[PDB]
């Protein structure tokens, strides 16, 4: 999928 | 959907057990993109993929940038209240 926004594991 | 208040219980050796995406700089809320199996968010029962996190322990996250939200969320300990909504 698209990865334009960041993702953080928290 | 309806705004919900959800309680999560976290031990100090754990994270929240979620992945978040979005943030003010992207024009979207802090959104839960993963609920990791067996970790505190999964165990609490009331947090789901697609939920926007509106607030945590009374701290508004609706206008927060991504990394601001990470810092705020990761600071919370123990019995943690969330205000969330699924859209």
């Amino acid at each position: 999928a698209n990865s334009r926004w960041p993702t953080s594991i928290i | 959907g309806p705004i919900r208040k959800v309680l999560l219980l976290k031990e100090d050796h754990e994270g929240l057990g979620i992945s978040i995406t979005g943030g003010k700089e992207h024009g979207v809320p802090i959104l839960i993109s993963e609920i990791h199996p067996g970790q505190p968010a999964d165990r609490c029962g009331g947090l789901h993929v697609g939920d926007a996190i509106l607030a945590v322990n009374g701290v508004n996250l609706r206008d927060t940038k991504h990394k601001e939200a990470v810092t705020i969320l990761s600071q919370q300990r123990g019995e943690i209240e969330f205000e969330v909504v699924y859209v």
